[PDB]
């Protein structure tokens, strides 16, 4: 005997009352499966998560779907079990929703599969890797002043509009095409339309054959929304554990996860916090980033877009977020409305690889020096804004004059960006980027128009553009 | 009896909870004594929170609740186009009641990943800057920003008014906004004939918050309608920032605790649940479209406030209007460099898309360019190749307000000035070269004008420049 | 040489002029920043407060 | 026993977060920035175990080396205050001045150590 009753619905979440000392545990699955005994009712099929215990032998759960036709004293089967999702090969060239249901519309999975709980413990101490070595993108600004480590955690950060799918998708025909392990993508809470036009691109490509998919998107309610990264995450474990492989993962928005608690939290009864969020926000951002880990067995290395709302980066979900990166990246809006693409801030942005004994003597040299110089420019703002550019001593003009030239050099033409402009696009190794950027810091292309250095590429392409401008 | 009546135990703010209702399911439509309608939001154990749709002045405690068996639900059919009506879809323009036969949830799931298909057919604004710069599928959801009076009304009545020959249903649906501001929105549509397609559905000021917070729902259920029968539906939400007061407001009368700005957590939710509904369907399902154009106001031209970034992360583009511009007679005042099309670009026809490719990227660059060349020297090709092509080009997007225009005299007016031939023109009657060229056009380029309509092509540059120059013969600069 | 220093003057009467326009607009921008966060504070402030109130 | 320790605590600021979660998972009234009322208590019994004791309690010391991370370099903060009200003096490390080549960021204007001097040999001293 596993049934209870509905006591209470007050939206995503759900209160149920079981007989004495049959209660189930924290995190389990609960199903309610009803058949509407006449016109005045629905069909029901829905799925809840334990999350407290209130006593009285009282539960209260969280909805995975819509609560709408729920009536008080509805019939609730405990499945004994948390969430479990298949696992395996069967996985791979499928589309999955949170709950591990296939939505591609390419037949079901058979019931003998296996299937994984999605609630487990960290990995320990022990188990853990931490050599660091370089993944190289092709991007200039990236591989330059914050390189990525493989096997690490890399998060974007921006704010709306700014360009963090398009620099996640170029990072997807970069890497991913040629990686030779298995590709994990989580599209929790972003557009339905973005997934579409994914799922096709990876089809044509002929990528989907080592790739899993699990969208979740924004129209799903907030339980749905809390669960469908774990559901991608145990996916991956599982290539991770079981066969040793490297894998892939990207998850298109975390924030979500994070705002999503933070709906479902004022109803559970917690009090607010300081900007109204959730009390446990770092405790459960914590529990499902430590999942997210190389070990010995295996190494994972996952690409994390961030939301930033309303652009302040003191907002605590950003905030609480930047402790768990090895390699972070930082879009702004004011590079954006500057015309410079992929507008990654150079000096918010850091990476733990950045190291002499990592990447070589001479691009430490290198990317310290543009950091300086980009350091004084900033510096000198004020004065340039008020007084302009006649009161600066022979020193700063020049400084100026090569900052100006190294902030446009560090724009790039992607490959995805070819539908907005029609341009190319171009793909640039580490070394050719500190070449560029040497020769930019000797003085060697001091007479070259400024704006021959956006979205270029090469250095040779600068000089080539300068030459066709008439120069 | 008694798992079907309830008794109000409390009343206030357009809120109330009663006690009974056994058998009610969440989200269902309960009736008062008084017959205002009202929605069963919390099921407690002992009492269920009860949301006015209406005048709560006319419920007192005590008085009766009864169900009635229904999730949320308005009418919907082809009975309701040229209405007007509340987001209860009771008439209000008092020309009678409305025979429609079947109605939709007011909540309904969005289409699937493997239910959509790819933007690729334009919508045909009329609007020769948008057309032009900010392109718009049929499917996708532009986003319309900017500060108070800065003209976002007119650019959807111009919309609306523009589907006259087009096989598009237009819904209007205004949150927030003053009676007479309808009432001569209406009167306008009904005067240029757009009232034979177009559905109207208002939810004034002086209406009790949960009407605002329905409406835009309403709306888009009424669109779903058409848009699963095969047919191409545009909708468009005057005021996003309206429902979200008032969404915020009933937030705070039931006492959740608020986020930034007072806003509840889940506004980001309330808009995306909204706005995802609008998609273009695959073939597999009937191929129809719904089109969302919604709008946000913004203060002091902020645009970093938290309302338009939850917006804008949501939508698929923005078309920015600057104030400074409308009031130094730039109409429309489309701030050309933070507009942008995410989808656009594939709607355009193969005639737009070539003369029409450089000249966002011209305009930002004397935009920009304008304001420094104030002071100091200046060289040939900056006068020239710039700063003259730059005003030309202002002078030309400017429109006058209700006069769409047909999207091959756009294309025509807008290589004539690409391609030069507007650089001896003086600025100063750019505007009657373009109406009068738009006159000639009726008589001797007839060939051309039918040769873009059926190809969706630009036709052969020899002819169309031997018209043009022969147009600009019998010109006189006046 | 006094058509040099007639012009140096305006150069610099100039000069001085545009840097207070500068200023100015610094000062309209700073303005409307300022009234931003004052309201963002008294926003926090008064919630903060009604949550302390609420908490007992 | 009359040993010498060094103590370092990494974050004081994740700390406090958890001790206001915990309290409000308590249903302890909030305070401003909803932290709890004692939120000052904690660290000043924490770190006032950190001393040198006299020759008859046996010679023995404790030094502590707190953390505190700033948003934006907002040492006006809640926590930061309270922090630098309790300890013996402050070290600066600003980005700024780590990004125009001078590492370690130490800035020595504001950074003031208040037992100063008695805390150097001669030679340092001169
Ligand atoms: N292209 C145009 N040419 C001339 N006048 C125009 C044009 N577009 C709008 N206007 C006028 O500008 C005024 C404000 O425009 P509109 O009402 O469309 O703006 P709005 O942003 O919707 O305003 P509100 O905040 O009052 O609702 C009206 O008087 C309208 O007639
Ligand atoms: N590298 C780039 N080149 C050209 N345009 C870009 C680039 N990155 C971003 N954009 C522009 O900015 C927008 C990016 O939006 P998006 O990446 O969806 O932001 P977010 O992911 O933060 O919502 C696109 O519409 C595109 O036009
Ligand atoms: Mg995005
Ligand atoms: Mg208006």
């Amino acid at each position: 005997m596993t049934r209870g009753r509905v006591i209470q619905v007050m939206g995503p979440v759900v209160d149920v009352k079981f007989e004495n000392g049959h209660l189930p545990a924290i995190y389990n699955a609960l199903k309610i499966q009803h058949k509407a005994r006449n016109e005045n009712e629905v069909d029901i099929d829905l799925t809840l998560e334990v999350a407290l215990h209130l006593g009285d032998d009282t539960v209260r759960t969280i909805a995975m779907a819509s609560t709408d036709g729920l009536i008080r004293g509805m019939e609730v089967i405990d499945t004994g079990a948390p969430i479990s999702v298949p696992v395996g090969e069967v996985t791979l060239g499928r589309v999955f929703n949170v709950l591990g249901e296939p939505i591609d519309l390419e037949g079901d999975i058979p019931a003998d599969a296996r299937r994984d709980p999605i609630h487990r413990p960290a990995p320990k101490f022990e188990e853990l890797a931490t050599e660091v070595e370089i993944l190289e993108t092709g991007i200039k600004v990236v591989d330059l002043l914050a390189p990525y480590i493989k096997g690490g955690k890399i998060g974007l950060f921006g704010g709306a509009g700014v360009g963090k799918t398009v620099l996640i998708q170029e990072l997807i025909h970069n890497i991913a095409q040629e990686h030779g392990g298995i590709s994990v993508f989580a599209g929790v809470g972003e557009r339905t339309r973005e997934g579409n036009d994914l799922y096709h691109e990876m089809k044509d490509s002929g990528v989907i054959s080592k790739t899993a998919m699990v969208f979740g998107q924004m129209n799903e309610p907030p339980g749905a929304r809390m669960r469908v990264a774990l559901t991608g995450l145990t996916m991956a474990e599982y290539f991770r554990d079981e066969q040793g492989q490297d894998v892939l993962l990207f998850i298109d928005n975390i924030f979500r996860f994070t705002q999503a608690g933070s709906e479902v939290s004022a109803l559970l009864g917690r009090m607010p916090s300081a900007v109204g969020y959730q009390p446990t926000l770092a405790t459960e951002m914590g529990q499902l980033q430590e999942r997210i880990t190389s070990t010995a067995k295996g190494s994972i290395t996952s690409i994390q877009a961030i939301y930033v709302p309303a652009d302040d980066y003191t907002d605590p979900a950003p905030a609480t977020t930047f402790s768990h990166l090895d390699a972070t990246t930082n879009l702004e809006r004011k590079l954006a409305e500057m015309g410079i693409y992929p507008a990654v801030d150079p000096l918010a942005s850091t990476s733990r690889a950045l190291a002499p004994e990592i990447v070589g003597e001479e691009h430490y040299q290198v990317a310290r020096k543009v950091q300086q110089t980009l350091q004084r420019y900033k510096e000198l703002q004020d004065i340039i804004a008020i007084l302009g550019m006649d009161e600066l001593s022979d020193e700063d003009k020049l400084v100026v004059h090569r900052a100006r030239r190294i902030q446009f050099f560090l724009s790039q033409n992607f490959h995805v960006a070819e539908q907005f402009t029609g341009q190319p696009g171009s793909y640039v190794p580490v070394k050719e980027t500190v070449r560029g950027f040497k020769e930019i810091l000797e003085g060697k292309y001091d007479h070259l128009p400024e704006d021959a250095f956006r979205l270029v590429g090469r250095i040779e392409e600068v000089v080539e553009k300068a030459k066709a401008m008439g120069v | 009896q008694v798992s079907d009546v309830g008794t109000v135990i409390q009343v206030g703010d357009g809120i109330a909870r009663a006690h009974g209702l056994d058998n009610v399911m969440s989200g269902e439509l309960v009736e008062f004594a008084n017959g205002v309608m009202g929605m069963a939001l919390n099921l407690e154990e002992n009492n269920v929170g009860i949301v006015i749709l209406g005048p709560y002045t006319g419920i007192k405690e005590g008085d009766e609740v009864r169900r009635t068996g229904r999730i949320m639900e308005v009418p919907v059919g082809e009975a309701l186009i040229g209405r007007v009506v509340n987001p209860l879809g009771q008439p209000v323009d008092g020309l009678g009641p409305v025979e429609t036969t079947e109605t939709r949830p007011i909540e309904s799931p969005a289409p699937g990943v493997m239910d959509r298909r790819s933007v690729h057919e334009p919508l045909q604004t009329g609007i020769k800057a948008i057309d032009a710069l900010v392109p718009i599928g049929r499917g996708q959801r532009e986003l319309i920003i900017g500060d108070r009076q800065t003209g976002k009304t007119s650019v959807a009545i111009d919309t609306i008014i523009n589907q006259k020959d087009q096989n598009m249903i237009s819904i209007y649906v205004a949150i927030g906004q003053k009676e007479s501001t309808v009432r001569t929105v209406v009167e306008t549509l009904r005067k240029h004939g757009a009232l034979d397609y177009t559905i109207v559905v208002t939810a004034s000021a002086s209406q009790p918050a949960p009407l605002l917070f329905l409406a835009p729902y309403a709306g888009v259920a009424m669109g779903e309608y058409f848009m699963y029968k095969g047919k191409h539906v545009l909708v468009v939400y005057d005021d996003l920032s309206k429902q979200a007061a008032a969404y915020r407001e009933l937030s705070l009368l039931l006492r959740r605790p608020p986020g930034r700005e007072a806003y509840p957590g889940d506004i980001f939710y309330l808009h995306s649940r909204l706005l995802e509904r609008a998609a273009k369907l695959s073939d597999a399902k009937g191929g129809g479209s719904l089109t969302a154009l919604p709008f946000v106001e913004t203060q002091a031209g902020d645009i970093s406030a938290y309302i338009p970034t939850n917006v804008i992360s949501i939508t698929d583009g923005q078309i920015f209007l600057q104030s400074d511009l409308f009031f130094s007679g730039v109409r429309p005042a489309i701030n050309a460099g933070l507009s942008v099309s995410r989808v656009g670009g594939a709607a355009q026809i193969k005639a737009m898309k070539k003369v029409a490719g450089t000249l966002r990227l011209d305009l930002a660059a004397y935009r920009e360019l304008e304001a420094f060349a104030q002071f100091g020297s200046d060289l040939d090709k900056a006068t020239q190749a710039k700063l003259a092509r730059g005003a030309r080009t202002v002078e030309v997007l400017k429109q006058d307000l209700h006069q769409p225009i047909p999207v091959e005299k756009q294309v025509l007016i807008i290589y004539a000035l690409t391609r030069g031939f507007l650089d001896d023109i003086p600025v100063e009657d750019v505007r009657r070269f373009e109406k009068e060229f738009y006159l000639f056009l009726d008589q001797n380029g007839q060939h051309l004008l039918e040769h873009i309509r059926t190809t969706k092509d630009l036709p052969n540059e020899d002819d169309l420049n031997k018209a043009i120059e022969a147009f600009k013969k019998t010109f006189v600069v006046s | 040489l006094l058509d040099a220093k007639a012009s140096e003057h305006a150069a610099r009467m100039t000069a001085m002029k545009n840097a207070t326009d500068n200023a100015n607009e610094l000062i309209r921008t700073l303005t409307l920043s300022y009234n931003r966060a004052r309201q963002a504070a008294i926003t926090q402030e008064i919630t903060e407060i009604v949550a302390g109130a609420n908490a007992l």
